């Protein structure tokens, strides 16, 4: 037979906790094929991507799911996340803070999580000011 | 927490 993109997908987010992002990112790719329409397959395969420090990878699965869900919490925070290691501070805390106030609206139970990385980014960014 | 957010769909 052959495993279905749902299986792919948590194949892949076993070996992410494994710590073997190519081949979690790998099998990502492999959902992707599958079923092209699924967000979350490439939030997860861009978090692969920031794990590697393929920060330009990253970045492009993060504005693939958003084109899939122009609202996802999720993805705004991992492009607010990927965008603070390459010193784009200005940027990092503008999608940080749009994860922030979607949360807010969805009414989602995710904790201090995105204010933690929005605080520690704008005050990174004083540092190097 | 990078688990819960790997593992959120929503
Ligand atoms: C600490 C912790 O549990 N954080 C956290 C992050 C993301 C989410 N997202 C979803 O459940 C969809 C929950 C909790």
């Amino acid at each position: 037979k052959s495993p279905s993109a749902q299986e792919l997908k948590e194949q892949g987010n076993r070996l992410f906790v494994g710590r073997k992002y190519p081949e979690a990112a790998a099998c990502y790719g492999r959902a992707i094929t599958r079923n092209p329409l699924v967000a979350v397959y490439y939030t997860n395969r861009a978090l692969c991507y920031l794990k590697m420090q393929q920060h330009e990878q990253a970045l492009a699965d993060c504005r693939r799911a958003l084109e899939l869900d122009g609202q996802s919490v999720k993805a705004h925070f991992f492009l607010g996340q990927c965008q603070l290691e390459m010193e784009s501070y200005d940027e990092a805390i503008a999608n940080l803070q749009r994860a922030y106030s979607l949360a807010k609206e969805q009414r989602l139970n995710f904790g201090d999580d995105i204010p933690s990385a929005l605080r520690i980014a704008k005050k990174k960014r004083w540092n190097s000011i | 927490c990078w688990e819960a957010w790997l593992l959120c769909e929503t």
